[PDB]
């Protein structure tokens, strides 16, 4: 029953790229997301706090990694087997990888959403919609790691 | 490769204009202008485009001096709010095509310093794309080009300042030579600064700056003939960019007669059948009439690439035109000389 | 007995401690300061 | 370039350190210490099926948000001028959308055929458990790359079609065509991912 | 002893597979510069 | 038959015969595809006759599964050492050899199509071309159809 | 019971790396940031003491990994176990570069918004909006970084 | 008889035969078939007559394809070690100088077919050179036939 | 006799020397040719005489050939490892310094040939220098060929 | 006598001397050729006057090819593996430091060239500085003869 003494190696590294790549893509999201906030509030300032959903759209991503990476570093146990550790890097690379490239589309949509915004507010409900469609695939990788990690 | 990178930075603002193309006139667009009579009919017209409501507040005597001020200032609003959004990559690139009129404009602050003027030429006599609202050394810099020139090399024309000493502009050289030596550092510049960024880029600009350094080998070395420099004086003005540089330009700088540059374009057949002017007719497109359907002809097919800065360069080029277009449109109806209203380009 | 362990102590802190000793004296050799004045 | 350089210092000192190693292993009798046998049977067969169902989910949604930022900057980029594109080009990020429904739907059907065993010896493990552990990463490869690439493939082709659609409204219906053929690409590693699975049982 | 062990090799496999991770993910905040004007 | 490891190798001749012959049918897909969007705006009578470079890039990506489909179910528990070598060799030779073939068809195919869309008389010389760069994925096929099937 | 000889480094790698990640990026929020502040001080010099919140805010990312060091270290005994200093390596790794990423985004915000206040009053109540975001990533990196230092 | 890993070396002489002569085809095609494009927007009658640097880069192909056939035809389980040294040779040189021809055609075809453009009279100098540049897929043709029939 | 790896150091010999020297014949033929297309347009009198940098770089094709044949026909079912180490470094030798030759070639005779369109004079000075780049592969034939014969 | 791999140390010093002084010896007549032929377009005069560079550029070359025949003519089958590692520091010592000696010849060469076009005056100068980076390889040639004689 008891593995090898390296086996929770491969489980705390699933535990911590669950949070690192999931972290690298909810900053992305924000500062990239976040400097085009600055360069629409000098004109339009009135749709300031109506353009942060991309920077909330970005924070659900790092709530993502948080409930995966709670989950693997519950579910650690002293001589896990190694058929369980690997269970959860490929729950911290399903989780990780998603949340840093469903990051960073909300990045770069969420930036040239609230300056298109700024001028054409008929595009909010359009930047909004393709916002929703890159979160998903956040959490495709979320429901993706919650069958590996409790298998 | 190119491609899969560049809608991270510059995505939002290459749609955007592409959407400053489809406001670009058409042929039928200037098939309803060309049939106005007066210009506050001309202001109607106008107004199914996307131009609207511009002339709007001016006055009711409408002046073709108002709609030529009108028409630009819209250019420049447009083009200050695609840099003002730019990112380093191009923003590098958007500034250097101010450069070609921050010259236009260097050459007119210094005219007034040899002849003893101040500000007052500054404001209302500059283009607004190549301003200087910024670098106030320059905005007070009474002092006869001396102390003045130590304050150019606090601008961005500083790196075209090595080959024109201060004592060169002091009364050395003509206004002309400073003006063409100066556009000729920045097309060799502004070429490196094209191959430096590769790809999609270098092939849908390069083709153009090569153009304009074969219009600028042409046309110097055709109004070069009965005034006093020298060969030796208009070898230098020509740039090392184009297509003519080790053979044409070799032969350019000997040429002494119009037909002694008609013989060294056969050379090249892109530039027979554009030698066609032939202005011994009476009523035909002349020279420079035939080069500019040509740098119009390459400025479209840069808008057939995608992934690539030069959709920008050929946006501020093609909105120059509109802004000729449609004041020769209004210059011959407001003198009722309409005879000659079908010479301008119809450029989409 | 220990030897894959040492060996691989060394070799991937000595390339972790060169990169980054060669990525930091590339940014000091190339600062570009800005000098006319 | 400033970082390309890095990343070129190190495959070039990586490449040539084993063009050195790979002439002093043979050079002096030693091939026998190299044994691509003992690499292959001493690591662990969940090492490769986990590296299966991790690159089969997470490297789709990296292509299905590579090609959702590449058309989604020409939607809202040409869409300023021109607002019924808003609307009418979301077909483009759903056809870069359902490349990231096979990644999801093909990690949880590679998923259900791993399962424990108990052995160690790589004569216990026999040859049915490590060619189920090599088929779930070669499976989860080739659906997770070929829709990586596919993922690209409809948004750079959506980002053209999303700037044709601002000019001319008629155009969209027939470069729509364009993105059907490079979404069977996608579908095409799917078809190969549940053939490298079809025969798999992994277990003791 | 060899200089590598097969704990080793696994764990070598898992820490640089998801390096190239992480300089994907850091290469592209490294390059995220903002704008030097507003308007 | 053969050892136990003997199946890695017939597994990585399945997977790269699809995967690098994917990323040649997606980049003559997205470069001409590119072309296509670009030309359409000028001449939108030659949209449809035109599609033909990206129906090429489609074939090299149904190159890439004929092999794969061939490998994945002649693969076996324990086949030996020699027969999965082959089938490793035999995806690597149509994969990367489509990804030629698919770079060819992406390049010619977007110069092709604005060539067309500024003269007409292109299009007759654009898909002789475009032969040439299509039985470059052939070429691996027939290869690969060698290697796999002894 | 007891760990092998080499069970040491990676608790003492997870003592380093909340430290040094976390000041790396600590350094970035106030590197990229305090070049803002030279910016809005040239013409608007009343809100400078007010614009030290996009530095104060990645003051409280470096005391993250200070804590988490404290934790580790105060944790390490000779010959512990292999499994329960793997624990401590994915507990600084995903406190560091969490911190790591959580400073890029504070640091890249804070210099944008801080030089679009000089131009639009109006936006510092958004500015400290996004840094609340862009924060509390180094924090989610912090609980699971406890839930794994303490076990 | 060799080990069986001696058909590792045999197979990537049949693969690196075809993908790097098709690599090298690629590149002669590509390369070249955007000078065709390019020129012929002015010169519409030297079409037909411009696709000899692209049949040219065709024939680097098929002499990669002769050594990949010649190759897997004399593949058995169990070679010695000596013949698959000698294939994996034979893969590499008609292989990288395919490749080294595919680079020089597809630089000289491509700016053959803009001077001739500008002049008629550089059509039977670029030939010549386009001679030159073939031969190197030759050379490395019979160092492939020499090696592999060993 | 050698061992069974013996006979890899001494295909790896006809083979880098046919592709090295490929590589120097390649460039010196992509880089000399493109200067031939940018000098005719003035002066397309000195074309064939202009075939002369395209012809001295095409020498340094058949100075790796005739290495290539000459290893490969001294190859032996058990080659020393001592004879085998000597066709190794007499393929690395007129290689890497043919690939040199080729590379001063395509400079100078890129240079040299865009140099004579606008002084005649210049071309017997410029087939002086590249007699200079020339024998840079012959100093590498003549040492391959006293490795090679030992 | 030695071990059976001693051999390829100093196989490794015969192709080392001749490859890196033949890579200094192309730097040396490219980077001067083509300074030439800027040149040669104001002052078609001195152009046997400017060979000198590409002359003493050609010098570096024999000096490694000197090296290459004296190692290549002392080897044996069996050396010792002393005797094969003073082979192999007498490869670099004439290799590596010709190619620093042609390097430094074919920069100043060049900038030497292209200033007596303005100004004659810096051709007895000229020379004076190119036989400073011609003893670069002299040096490493009477370090080469004293390794390798031993
Ligand atoms: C051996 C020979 C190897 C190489 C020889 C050649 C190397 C020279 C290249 C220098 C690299 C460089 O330029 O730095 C760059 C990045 O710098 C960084 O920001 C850090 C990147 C991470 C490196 C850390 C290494 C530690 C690895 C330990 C792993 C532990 C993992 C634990 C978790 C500076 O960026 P830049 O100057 O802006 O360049 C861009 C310029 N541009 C914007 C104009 C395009
Ligand atoms: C260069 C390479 C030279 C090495 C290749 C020779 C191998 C063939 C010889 C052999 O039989 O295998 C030997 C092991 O061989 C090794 O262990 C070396 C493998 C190292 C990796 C090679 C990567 C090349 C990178 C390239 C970088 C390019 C980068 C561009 C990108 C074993 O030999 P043996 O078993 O002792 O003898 C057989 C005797 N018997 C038959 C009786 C058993
Ligand atoms: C440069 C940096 C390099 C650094 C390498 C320095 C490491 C020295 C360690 C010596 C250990 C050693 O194996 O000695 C070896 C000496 O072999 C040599 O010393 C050759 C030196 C290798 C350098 C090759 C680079 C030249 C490539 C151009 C002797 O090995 P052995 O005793 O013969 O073992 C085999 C015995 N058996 C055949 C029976 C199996
Ligand atoms: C640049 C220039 C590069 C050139 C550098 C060249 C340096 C290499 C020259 C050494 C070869 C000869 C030394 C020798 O004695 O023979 C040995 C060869 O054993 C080896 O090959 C040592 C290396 C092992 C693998 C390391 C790979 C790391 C690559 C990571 C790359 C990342 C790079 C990122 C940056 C024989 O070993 P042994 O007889 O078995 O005895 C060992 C004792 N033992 C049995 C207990 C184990
Ligand atoms: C930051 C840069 C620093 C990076 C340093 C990396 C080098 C550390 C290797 C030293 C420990 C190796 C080790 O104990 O193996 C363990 C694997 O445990 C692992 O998984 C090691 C993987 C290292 C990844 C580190 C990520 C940071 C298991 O031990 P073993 O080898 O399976 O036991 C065999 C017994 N023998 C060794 C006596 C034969
Ligand atoms: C001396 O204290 C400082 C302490 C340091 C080194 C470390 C910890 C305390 C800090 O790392 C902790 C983590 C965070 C915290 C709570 C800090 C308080 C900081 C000081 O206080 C804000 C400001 C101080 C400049 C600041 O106080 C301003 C005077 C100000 O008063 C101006 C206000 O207009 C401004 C809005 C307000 C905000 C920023 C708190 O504070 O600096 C300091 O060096
Ligand atoms: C057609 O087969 C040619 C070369 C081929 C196929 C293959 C190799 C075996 C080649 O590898 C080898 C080296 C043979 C070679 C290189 C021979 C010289 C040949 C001819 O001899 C110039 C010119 C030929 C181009 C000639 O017709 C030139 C026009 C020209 O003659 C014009 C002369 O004015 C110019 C002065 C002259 C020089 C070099 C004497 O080149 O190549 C060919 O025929
Ligand atoms: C104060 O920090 C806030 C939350 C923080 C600190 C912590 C974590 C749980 C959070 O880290 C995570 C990211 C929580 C999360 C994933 C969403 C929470 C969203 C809040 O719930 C919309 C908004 C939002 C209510 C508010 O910020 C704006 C006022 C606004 O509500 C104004 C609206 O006009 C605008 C339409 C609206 C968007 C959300 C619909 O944003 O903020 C906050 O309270
Ligand atoms: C379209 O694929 C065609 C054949 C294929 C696939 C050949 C491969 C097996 C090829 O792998 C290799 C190269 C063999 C080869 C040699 C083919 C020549 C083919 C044709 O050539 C007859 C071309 C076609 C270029 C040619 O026929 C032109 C019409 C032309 O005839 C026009 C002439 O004016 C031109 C001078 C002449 C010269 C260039 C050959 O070619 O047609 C084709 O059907
Ligand atoms: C056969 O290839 C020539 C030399 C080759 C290949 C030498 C190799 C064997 C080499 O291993 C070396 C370089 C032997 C060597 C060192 C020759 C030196 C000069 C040659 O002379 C002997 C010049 C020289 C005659 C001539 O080329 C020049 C025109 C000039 O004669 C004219 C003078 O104005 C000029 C100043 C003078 C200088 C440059 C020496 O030489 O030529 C050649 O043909
Ligand atoms: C055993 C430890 C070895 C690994 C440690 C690696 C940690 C790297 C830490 C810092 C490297 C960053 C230095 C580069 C400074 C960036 C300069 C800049 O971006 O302006």
């Amino acid at each position: 029953k008891n593995g090898p003494e390296y086996a929770s190696f491969f489980a705390v590294m699933g535990a911590s790229a669950a949070m690192v790549f999931s972290a690298l893509g909810a900053a992305y999201g924000t500062a990239k997301s976040g400097t085009g906030i600055a360069a629409m509030s000098v004109m339009r300032p009135e749709m300031i706090m109506k353009s942060i959903i991309p920077v909330v759209m970005a924070g659900i991503i790092a709530i993502y990694g948080l409930v995966v990476a709670v989950l693997i570093a519950n579910s650690l146990n002293d001589g896990i087997s190694l058929y369980r550790s690997f269970l959860q890097l490929g729950a911290g690379l399903s989780v990780g990888l998603s949340g840093l490239a469903a990051g960073f589309a909300i990045g770069i949509v969420g930036d040239a959403g609230v300056r298109g915004t700024a001028q054409q507010p008929r595009l909010f409900v359009g930047m909004i919609l393709i916002l929703i469609f890159a979160e998903v695939l956040g959490l495709y990788g979320l429901i993706v790691a919650l069958i590996l990690s409790t298998k | 490769f190119p491609e899969l990178y560049f809608n991270v930075d510059n995505g939002y603002l290459e749609g955007l204009v592409r959407g400053l193309k489809a406001g670009v006139l058409s042929q039928a667009d200037y098939l309803n202008l060309v049939q106005c009579e007066t210009l506050e009919d001309l202001k109607l017209h106008l107004q199914s485009t996307d131009y609207g409501n511009f002339l709007a507040n001016e006055a009711s005597p409408l002046t073709v001096s108002v709609i030529d001020d009108r028409l630009k200032e819209k250019m420049v609003v447009e083009f200050r709010h695609m840099r003002n959004h730019a990112y380093e990559p191009l923003a590098s690139f958007l500034d250097f095509i101010t450069y070609s009129y921050m010259i236009d404009n260097v050459i007119l602050l210094i005219t007034g310093t040899l002849h003893q003027r101040s500000i007052a030429e500054l404001v209302p006599k500059c283009h607004p794309l190549g301003s200087f609202e910024q670098m106030e050394a320059v905005n007070i810099a009474q002092t006869p080009a001396e102390l003045y020139n130590a304050i150019l090399v606090d601008t961005p024309l500083a790196a075209f300042f090595q080959d024109c000493i201060s004592e060169q502009d002091l009364d050395e050289m003509n206004i002309e030579i400073i003006r063409n030596t100066l556009y000729k550092a920045y097309l060799e510049s502004f070429y490196k600064f094209c191959t430096l960024l590769g790809g999609t880029t270098a092939d849908a600009m390069c083709p153009i700056l090569e153009f304009e350094a074969d219009r600028r080998a042409f046309i110097i070395t055709i109004n070069s003939f009965g005034t006093e420099l020298s060969k030796e004086d208009r070898a230098k003005l020509f740039p090392h960019c184009g297509r003519l540089y080790p053979e044409g330009l070799a032969q350019l700088a000997r040429a002494d007669d119009y037909e002694q540059v008609k013989n060294v374009a056969d050379y090249y057949p892109e530039y027979k059948l554009l030698f066609e002017g032939a202005g011994s007719n009476p009523g035909d497109k002349t020279l420079e009439d035939r080069f500019f359907e040509h740098e119009v002809k390459l400025n479209k097919l840069a808008f057939l690439n995608q992934f690539h800065f030069g959709v920008f360069y050929a946006f501020v080029k093609l909105k120059e035109q509109e802004c000729r277009n449609i004041v020769w449109i209004a210059e011959c109806i407001a003198q009722r000389h309409r005879a000659k209203i079908d010479n301008y380009i119809p450029i989409f | 007995f220990e030897y894959p362990v040492v060996f691989n102590l060394v070799l991937w802190i000595m390339i972790g401690l060169a990169l980054t000793l060669i990525v930091t004296c590339y940014n000091i050799w190339n600062m570009d300061p800005g000098y006319d004045s | 370039t400033g970082l390309v350089l890095l990343y070129s210092g190190v495959f070039v000192a990586f490449w040539a350190c084993l063009l050195v190693v790979g002439i002093c292993y043979t050079i002096f009798d030693l091939g026998f210490r190299f044994d691509v046998a003992w690499f292959l049977t001493e690591t662990s067969p969940f090492m490769w099926s986990n590296l299966g169902i991790g690159l089969a989910i997470s490297l789709s949604v990296v292509g299905a948000a590579w090609g959702i930022y590449i058309t989604g900057s020409s939607i809202i980029g040409g869409g300023v001028k021109a607002p019924r594109i808003k609307t009418k080009n979301l077909v483009s990020i759903i056809f870069c959308e359902a490349v990231a429904i096979y990644g999801i739907i093909m990690a949880i059907v590679i998923s259900n055929m791993a399962e424990p065993f108990s052995a160690t010896d790589p004569k216990a493990i026999g040859h049915r458990n490590y060619h189920a552990g090599y088929s779930m990463f070669g499976a989860g490869l080739t659906v997770g790359l070929s829709n990586l690439f596919c993922g690209v493939c409809v948004g750079i082709v959506g980002s053209g079609a999303a700037l044709a659609d601002a000019q001319n409204p008629s155009l969209f219906v027939k470069i729509l065509i364009v993105e059907i053929f490079g979404s069977a690409i996608g579908l095409f590693g799917v078809i190969v991912a549940i053939l490298q699975t079809s025969r798999v049982k992994m277990g003791d | 002893a060899g200089f590598f062990s097969p704990g080793i090799w696994m764990g070598l496999l898992t820490s640089l597979f998801m390096l190239f991770i992480f300089t994907y993910g850091l290469h592209m905040i490294l390059s995220l510069k903002t704008m030097d004007r507003f308007d």
